[PDB]
């Protein structure tokens, strides 16, 4: 057994490894290379992406997901990880260096995956790509920090057509212009009774396959192992047969007369796509440009490189409910399947026949496509997704229409997926249009109506509403007829034409405007990130990058699934029967209080008791009752699912959502905010009044580093390596739950791969579980929570509902507001954001005894909700800006004019807003959207304006130690702050360098720990960076004071001499200080966003176009850091208002949206096409630190501008639909589903003229 | 792999970027490049996948030599026999020239004699062998070094590898004995392990075999003394002439000779009547290094041996020769009479002489030694102390190295005493180059008390901060005080140091009486 990684050979003893070990597990735990991450384990996120190289007799390199690829299919290949491309000593790779120097890495957890995707892309294309291709290729790489713009600028600069400005220190890429697969003979047996075969011929395959069938072994024909990503591979699989090495299952044959194309069953989707580009200029196969487009909508680059045609169809075969895009395309083209059942025994059958017949002992040998000449055949297809890429379809469709000489239908194949498991063809519609001209009077009207009636979609959560899916399938057929009308020069009505087009998305771009002041350098300089290069190279270590410890085990939660019930009996035997499963631990094992929190509690974070392990009534679906420990992460997760719980009782009403509780209205409601106005008096006169609602759901943090703690038993205490924003609380919780001394519980947190609030407190269920296990079993424990564990058992941004009345003059001037809001706490009242909702409820508007505000905390049967970027602040701004927009709507006054009518006097927003509307050309662009909306029925433009005054305040204390080395005058800092991607360390390095008077490069920041970080408050509130900067500058001012007398006496010529002279005098070159609440004055951050959208009314899909952001950052400590904070914050908010959606099962309470398959944050193509950010000039802060303002949180509150833009577009559709002019409740999120449901569209409106 | 001097990025030099006159006056190579200076001089390293294989493979690397020394002179005796005791040769220096060119007696004498004192090398025999483990880490190095001086280990590695000091982090939790042999000789293995870790980008473990340690590394400096004494019948010293020679091995670095001179008079009275000349001798042998009480051993040995020789020439009892020479109104004058009385010296000394008259082949002996040992301070030593708000437990991380001498035991007592909490509540964490940044070597027997001073001072800062809170809330217990301090955002972390001059120097008086029995036929 043999694999090459980064140019080094590894002998693989297969007998000793799991049969199903992933390339990821092998890379991380056996080669010891921790650059390659994991998070989703299912192909959706990209953090695990590496490249394979193998033998036309030429070397091909392609990206794969290391989490999905099985080690045993990689034998003899060369594996490349980020570490393989460069490192500090040998020099960083062009791609690594370009991503760091162009500000495309924050937390850094996605950076290696990004680098290796780009490497894969460049190598597969002989180093020649377009900017468009580069932007198309990162659908599989989720970044939660950068908003992707700088990632796209960096990677686009490698393109032949690059128009990107590259920094002059960036090196040039090597020439990329254009090892053999190992295939042992016979099987390889495994202790557990598993077999691998590496057949070279079809004879060998059928030997292996007949073998497996006769010994009654469940088998798998292994290509990419990507199907696991969609439906988990059965544990019952014993015979693995690698088919990635059979030539006979690859390749293609154009028939002699160009009448048919035969495709290898196990061509990869990427190979099928390259084959499409080659044959799309061949008469009769021009339609393969549409097949290419539909394959480009499937999954992402690495899944398409690894995944195969036959693999996909095998999913459809096993799972009829699976709306395969390969299936719907091939069914519409009447593809034939070559089913082979021995070396000399094969049948060519219809797709439908393949699907209806057993495949036991049989393979797909190939697929047969016939020629469809351009003018005689119209072929088109659709995949409507909730975001731009890498999301399964609401509905997909493929349409094949043959036309006779006199423009009539000879035949039609009209196919939909996402309707119901037995629906394929719209048969009544194919028969309707047969032998007719589709454009003849009344036919399309009759066709919709009929189609609308025959679509009866199922309703299996978490799939979208049946009503949306029916309206979508109809709109798609309409869209097809509009498109082919345009192509065949059939007359259409001016207002209907664009209905047949897909939205224009140009190559995205950004602009940044900011000031720097050389007189403060290195402060206010725009710099790379302190850890940028180590983040991109995979040198940077996170908690789970700790090396393999001897006798280590992995932990996973065992969960209760019955809300209101009590667990009376636990059977662990099925878990413990698996070899490598060691133990189960529950509440009975906890020495100390069964409590997740500190010994001394407060009234904000910790007012309500929270168990580590449930001992009473189960409070939510997913509540942990214990942990399994096993010798692999895979086995721990699988064994934990096998522990059987017996329940006694159960709640007869489960209310797992804010809507469920409020619809039933009580012990679940508390009223922390009670207005001093009992009834609004409104003595002022008013011309317009109305009532409305605002509804905003949960948001999953989606940090790319999962919840992680490693605990080592050490010299009678514990060493804890925790991904936490608050080490002190981790330490406190572990010491309390185990009855230990805190000084024996040492926590080290060098960095975390994002937190956004979700690692403030929810890190401690896993940290305390891991520590419990390490303490009891006296062994290292690794607890890397699965995405499903995190999303099922841990909380999220609090959901928000508001009911309001407003009373205004015809100018939009507010006479009164009554508002009631409810925030969804989950099952515990802890960590309420309601204070900040109230703080920002007035935004920048003038009130006078005329704003009645009542606020309720609501407990639901769901995980305890937690802080998420700008908690309370987002809802406070959303609430007030919504009412502003609703006012504009009812009064007919422009939204800028309602804001002007209501602004506070003598206010910064009064200078900023007019200058912003001037520079963004707001007035002409608003008139433009309206003029366009008048000319077009199915494509609508909106412009949304959001303004804000965000409050910044300080809390807690943060220590910092600074030491100068006498050897060379270089500096180290270890502090109580956590670097989570926000550039705390970058800013700290500039401040230490500025204060001491030395270069930035001479400053290094070390790991945060419970020595130099003892007692430190949680890193959050956006003030972390400036707070640690205050601590470090104070410590450095102490060093300066000690150095001053040595300066004056020896008058040194340089820093090295000053420091050695101070060492000779025994000056202490170590200073420890802190920053505490009150060291700095609090302040506000004013921001404005203008967002432009184009809405496709028929699908609900939109493209966010130009976005303009102006924020007061004061004099920015680092414009690069602050631009990146604004883009990231805005983009997380753009997610909240677009594609991110959490669905709780209304009968069980289970969080159904619990993996990448079912939860969709912004991708690379979901961002604004034109992102322009301005840091306000000539605006020094009188308060805070060094004239600067925080940037980590405020911009997420401006993101509702996107919803305001879709709202204008949706209102224009409603107008055209004849809906009486009426407000539609704004919703986080504004999904395609939401917009089609409220657009007033009816299939009777589907006209050609 | 095999690595040698060709693979060194920076200077081929074991030591700091900025050198002194005591530790680093003379060039020392990591790997030899021209003339081999001693048998066992490393020229490179082999790296292998086990300790056994690495050691076996080292012996298989085939060296070809050219030329070779006329005469190899590997011991103090060899250099003095071949060169003579007179310095007018590159191998002999005279750091100590008596201001007396020739001794003139201002007192008359009844007995004169000449003698020699010969003391050889001593191997430290630390039970943990010379050990360094180096990990590549975020473009830098993590260094797990068995060292008495992290700062020198960091400085040396950073210099030889052309790295920033802040990218070379040394952690030393404890060592299994040092006794001076891990002050500087640790850095041959540490520099080599780091070079390999940096070049090969893998973890390197260097655990030096006993043979490697005793062949390639130095030892307690050997001592030779030639002396004349001139005394009265009583044993009262009229004059001494003393020449001594200390064996440096091939380099003059880390001379103990200054300490030999400081204790040469021990606790006896002299009047411009002690001629002392001291020579440093370079031998074809590993560079010799500090070993427990370097120079102090030889200085006391020299003076006490002269007392014992005087005793034997005059027939006066060794205690009585000491009485005749004691400095006036000295602590030793109070201690020695009480010591001789309580040990029953006079009786046991007579019992041994009586036993010896009766038995030809089984002889008894009684040996008396007295000393005044000088304790002085040098360098700066940092300490960081933190109190946890959760439970009031305390952690310390400092620039001292625990090598068994009980430094952490004493620190915990002092931190506990200063803060007013039980000892059990105090933990000491590993020494590192962050909280121990720039810290001097742990040696000179003052390490423990110097760190105790640094820790006490940090704990006094914490008390000053706790004082206002204690007077305001009048707490029932320490945990309540600490949590109230945390509530008011009092900083419960303090960092401070102890430097030379913070405490006053002093002497340690001691006496020893030893009884032996000797089998004359076997030895
Ligand atoms: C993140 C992600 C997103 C995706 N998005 C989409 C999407 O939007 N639309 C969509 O349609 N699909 C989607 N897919 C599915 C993807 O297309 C398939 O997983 C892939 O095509 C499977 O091929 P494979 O080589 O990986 O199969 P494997 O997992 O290796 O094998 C799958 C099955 O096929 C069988 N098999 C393999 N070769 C043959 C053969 N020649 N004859 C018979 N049986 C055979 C095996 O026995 C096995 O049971 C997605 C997958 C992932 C991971
Ligand atoms: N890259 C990155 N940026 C981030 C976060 C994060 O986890 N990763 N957290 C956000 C949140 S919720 C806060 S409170 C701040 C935390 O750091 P700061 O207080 O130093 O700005 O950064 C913000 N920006
Ligand atoms: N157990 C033990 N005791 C020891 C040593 C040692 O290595 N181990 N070294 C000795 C030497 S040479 C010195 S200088 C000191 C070092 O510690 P101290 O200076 O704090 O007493 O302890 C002495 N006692
Ligand atoms: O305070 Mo930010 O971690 S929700
Ligand atoms: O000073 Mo002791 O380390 S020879
Ligand atoms: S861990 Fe592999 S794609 Fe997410
Ligand atoms: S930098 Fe991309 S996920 Fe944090």
């Amino acid at each position: 057994g043999r694999i090459t990684i980064n140019g080094t050979s590894h002998e693989v003893n297969l007998s000793a490894l799991p049969a199903d070990i992933s390339l990821n597990t092998f890379i991380r735990e056996y080669a010891g290379l921790t650059g390659t991450k994991f998070m989703c384990q299912e192909g959706g996120c990209g953090v695990c992406v590496c490249t394979l190289t193998g033998i036309t007799g030429e070397l091909r390199t392609w990206a794969v997901n290391s989490c999905l690829t099985l080690l045993n299919t990689c034998l003899g290949l060369e594996v490349t990880t980020s570490e393989g491309l460069g490192n500090k000593r040998v020099g960083y790779h062009a791609i690594q260096q370009r991503l760091a120097k162009m500000n495309g890495t924050q937390c850094g957890y996605c950076s290696p995956g990004i680098v290796m995707n780009m490497y894969g892309l460049l190598k597969s294309k002989g180093g020649k790509v377009t900017m468009e291709e580069v932007e198309n290729s990162f659908g599989g790489n989720i970044c939660r920090c950068t908003g992707y713009r700088p990632i796209l600028d960096a990677m686009k600069s490698f393109a032949v057509d690059s128009n990107i400005q590259v920094p002059a220190e960036c090196i040039d890429i090597e020439d990329l212009s254009t090892c053999k697969k190992q295939q042992p003979k016979g099987s390889q047996l495994y202790p557990d009774g598993s077999r691998w075969s590496w057949p070279v011929s079809l004879g060998d395959l059928f030997a292996a396959l007949q073998g497996a069938v006769k010994e009654k072994l469940p088998y798998m024909l292994v290509a990419g192992n990507t199907a696991h990503g969609v439906y988990r591979r059965s544990p019952d699989i014993k015979a693995f047969i690698d088919v990635s090495g059979l030539a006979e299952l690859k390749g293609h044959k154009l028939s002699a007369d160009n009448s048919s194309l035969t495709l290898g069953g196990n061509l990869s989707l990427s190979e099928t796509m390259e084959l499409c580009r080659q044959l799309e200029n061949t008469k009769g196969f021009e339609y393969l440009s549409q097949v290419w487009q539909h394959l480009d909508w499937i999954a992402n680059v690495p899944v398409r490189n690894a995944g195969t045609l036959a693999g996909n169809l095998s999913i459809k075969h096993a799972h009829p409910e699976f709306p395969s895009d390969v299936f719907i395309v091939l069914e519409a083209l009447d593809a034939q399947v070559i089913v082979q059942e021995a070396v000399d025994k094969q049948q060519t059958v219809s797709l439908a026949s393949y699907l209806g017949s057993s495949m036991e002992g049989k393979i797909i040998r190939g697929l047969v496509l016939r020629a469809y000449p351009k003018e005689r055949f119209a072929f088109d297809s659709y995949k409507i997704m909730p975001r731009a890429q890498n999301a399964h379809a609401y509905v997909n469709a493929a349409f094949l229409v043959e036309f006779t000489a006199d423009a009539k239908v000879k035949s039609a194949r009209i196919c939909f997926g996402g309707i119901h498991p037995e629906f394929v063809h719209a048969t009544a519609i194919e028969n309707l249009i047969r032998d007719k001209n589709p454009f003849e009077n009344g036919l399309v009207e009759k066709a919709f109506g009929q189609l609308s009636t025959l679509l009866q979609p199922d309703a299996v959560l978490p799939d979208a509403s049946p009503v949306y899916r029916r309206k979508l399938a109809c709109g798609l057929f309409y869209k097809f007829l509009l498109k082919i009308a345009a192509q065949r020069k059939q007359g259409l009505g001016s207002r209907f034409v664009t209905g047949g087009s897909l939205l224009k998305r140009p190559v995205s771009s950004g602009q940044q405007s900011f000031e720097t002041f050389q007189e403060h350098y290195p402060v206010t300089k725009a710099t790379e990130k302190h850890e940028g290069l180590i983040q991109c190279s995979g040198e940077a270590t996170y908690s789970n990058d700790l090396p393999t410890q001897h006798n280590q085990l992995w932990a996973a939660f065992v969960i209760a699934k019955k809300v209101g019930a009590k667990v009376t009996k636990v059977d662990t035997q099925p878990a413990l029967d698996l070899p490598g499963v060691v133990a189960y631990l529950d509440a009975k094992d906890i020495p100390g209080p069964n409590y997740v929190g500190p010994k001394i509690r407060d009234q904000f974070f910790f007012p309500k008791d929270e168990e580590l392990f449930a001992t009473g009534e189960i409070k939510f679906y997913g509540q942990p009752v214990g942990i399994i420990l096993a010798n692999s992460n895979s086995l721990a997760n699988r064994a934990a699912e096998l522990v059987k719980l017996t329940y006694e009782g159960g709640a007869e009403e489960i209310l797992p959502s804010l809507k469920a509780v409020l619809d039933k209205v009580n012990k679940r409601l508390e009223q922390p905010i009670k207005s001093t106005i009992d009834v609004l008096q409104l003595e002022e006169p008013f011309d317009v009044s109305s009532s409305g609602q605002l509804d905003m759901g949960l948001q999953y943090h989606y940090y790319m580093e999962p919840q992680t703690t490693v605990v080592l038993p050490f010299e009678g205490g514990l060493q804890v390596y925790a991904a936490t924003q608050w080490m002190d609380l981790t330490q406190d919780t572990i010491a309390n739950v185990l009855n230990l001394k805190s000084n024996d519980v040492q926590v080290k947190t060098r960095r975390i791969g994002g937190g956004y609030g979700g690692k403030a407190t929810r890190c401690n269920l896993a940290a305390a579980a891991a520590a419990l296990a390490a303490h009891k079993l006296n062994r290292p424990i690794r607890f890397v929570q699965s995405l499903e564990s995190i999303m099922t058992s841990l909380g999220k941004r609090w959901a928000f509902h508001c009911d309001y009345d407003f009373f205004v003059q015809k100018s939009g001037k507010i006479s009164g507001i009554v508002s009631r809001f409810y925030e969804d706490a989950g099952y515990l009242a802890n960590e309420s954001p309601i204070g900040h909702t109230v703080l920002l409820s007035k935004n920048c508007y003038e009130f006078s005894d005329n704003y009645k505000l009542d606020g309720y905390l609501v407990c639901t049967d769901s995980p305890s909700n937690t802080p998420c970027r700008a908690p309370g602040s987002v809802e406070g701004i959303a609430m007030m800006e919504n009412i502003i927009e609703h006012i504009a709507f009812e009064t007919g006054v422009d939204p800028a004019d309602v804001r002007f009518a209501n602004l506070l006097p003598a206010h910064k927003m009064g200078d900023m807003m007019p200058r912003f509307l001037e520079s963004t050309k707001y007035r002409e662009r608003k008139a433009e959207a309206i003029a366009h909306n008048k000319e077009n029925r199915w494509h609508k433009r909106g412009l949304g304006l959001c303004i804000m005054e965000y409050q910044i305040g300080y809390f807690g204390q943060y220590p910092a130690t600074v030491a100068i080395y006498h050897s060379d005058g270089t500096v180290v800092v270890s502090h109580g702050g956590i670097e989570m991607g926000q550039g705390m360390n970058t800013k700290i390095s500039q401040v230490a360098a500025h204060t001491l008077g030395i270069p930035m490069e001479q400053v290094r920041i070390e790991a945060s720990d419970t020595i130099n970080g003892a007692n430190s408050m949680v890193t959050g509130g956006a003030v972390g960076s400036e707070t640690l900067c205050f601590a470090v500058r104070k410590a450095c001012e102490t060093l300066n004071e000690r150095l001053k007398p040595v300066r004056e006496e020896v008058k040194p010529e340089n820093w090295q001499d000053l420091i050695q002279e101070a060492y000779n005098r025994k000056i202490n070159l170590i200073a420890s200080d802190q920053c505490k609440q009150g060291d700095m004055d609090p302040y506000s951050v004013c921001g404005l966003c203008l967002t432009e959208v184009e809405l496709d009314v028929l699908t609900g899909n939109y493209i966010v176009g130009r976005v303009d952001i102006l924020e007061d950052t004061g004099e920015s400590l680092n414009p690069n850091v602050d631009i990146g904070q604004i883009e990231g914050a805005f983009m997380m908010g753009l997610g909240y208002w677009t594609s991110e959606q959490v669905i709780a099962d209304p009968k069980t309470g289970e969080c159904l949206t619990n993996r990448t398959w079912t939860y969709k944050p912004p991708g690379a193509k979901d961002i604004p096409t034109d992102l322009r950010i301005e840091l306000l000039p000539k605006s020094p802060n009188k308060a805070g630190f060094m004239r600067s303002k925080a940037t980590g949180e405020p911009a997420i509150c401006l993101s509702i501008a996107v919803a305001f833009a879709l709202q204008q577009a949706l209102q224009s559709a409603r107008d055209d639909a004849g809906v009486p002019k009426s407000w539609v409740t704004l919703t986080a999120p504004m999904t395609p589903e939401h917009l089609v449901l409220h657009s007033g569209t009816e299939p009777s409106q589907f006209k050609l003229n | 792999a095999y690595l040698d001097a060709k693979d060194i990025p920076g200077p081929n030099y074991v030591g700091p970027k900025i050198r002194d006159q005591f530790f680093f006056p003379k060039d020392e190579e990591l790997f030899a490049t021209g003339e081999i200076k001693f048998y066992g001089q490393p020229v490179g390293i082999i790296l292998a996948n086990s300790n056994s294989l690495a050691n076996r493979a080292a012996e298989l690397v085939k060296l070809t030599y050219e030329g070779g020394a006329e005469e190899i002179l590997p011991s103090l005796k060899a250099v003095l026999d071949k060169v003579g005791s007179e310095a007018g040769n590159k191998r002999l220096e005279q750091p100590i020239k008596s201001t007396i060119d020739v001794l003139q007696l201002e007192e008359p004498f009844d007995v004169s004699s000449s003698g020699q004192l010969d003391m050889g090398l001593q191997y430290h025999y630390y039970m943990e062998p010379q050990t360094t483990v180096v990990l590549p880490f975020e473009g830098g190095l993590q260094v797990y070094a068995a060292t008495q001086w992290m700062d020198l280990t960091q400085d040396t590695i950073a210099n030889v590898l052309n790295l920033k000091s802040n990218d070379v982090q040394v952690k030393t939790r404890r060592i299994g004995g040092g006794y001076g042999g891990k002050a500087t000789r640790c850095n041959l293995a540490a520099a080599a392990a780091a070079l390999a870790a940096h070049k090969l980008n893998r973890p390197i473990r260097f655990v030096q075999s006993l043979e490697s340690i005793m062949t390639s590394l130095g030892k307690r400096w050997a001592f030779h003394c030639d002396y004349d004494f001139f005394v009265q019948k009583s044993g009262k010293i009229s004059g001494i002439v003393s020449r001594f020679y200390e064996d440096a091995g091939y380099l003059a670095n880390e001379s103990p000779i200054g300490h030999t001179v400081l204790l040469s008079k021990n606790c006896y009275e002299f009047s411009d009547n002690y001629k002392l000349d001291g020579y440093l001798v370079c031998t074809d042998s590993p560079s010799n290094t500090p070993c427990r009480a370097p120079g102090s051993v030889e200085g006391i040995a020299m003076m006490e041996n002269i007392i014992e020789h005087i005793a034997f020439e005059t027939g006066v009892d060794p205690a009585d020769v000491r009485f005749a020479n004691l400095l006036p109104a000295h602590k030793m004058g109070d201690m020695m009479p009480r010591f001789l009385e309580s040990t029953k010296y006079r009786e046991r000394k007579a019992e041994a002489i009586a036993h010896n008259k009766e038995n030809r082949w089984h002889k008894r002996g009684l040996g008396l030694c007295i000393m005044e040992y000088q304790i002085g301070y040098f360098g700066q030593y940092p300490a960081t102390v933190a109190i946890y708000h959760s439970d009031g437990t305390v952690v310390v991380s400092h620039g001292g190295i625990e090598m068994g001498q009980g430094m952490n035991t004493k620190i915990s007592q002092v931190a506990a005493h200063t803060l007013g909490i039980p000892m059990e509540q105090v933990r000491i964490e590993a020494s590192d180059t962050i909280n121990g940044a720039n810290s001097m070597v742990t040696g000179g027997a003052v390490g423990s008390e110097t760190l105790c001073f640094a820790v006490r001072k940090a704990c006094e800062t914490l008390n000053e901060r706790l004082k206002p809170v204690r007077e305001e809330v009048k707490p029932e217990n320490w945990q309540d005080l600490i949590q109230e301090a945390y509530n008011r955002k009092i900083n419960l972390i303090a960092s401070d140091q102890c430097k030379q001059g913070d405490m006053d120097p002093y002497s340690v008086c001691g006496l020893c009486l030893t009884e032996v029995e000797l089998d004359v036929l076997t030895g």
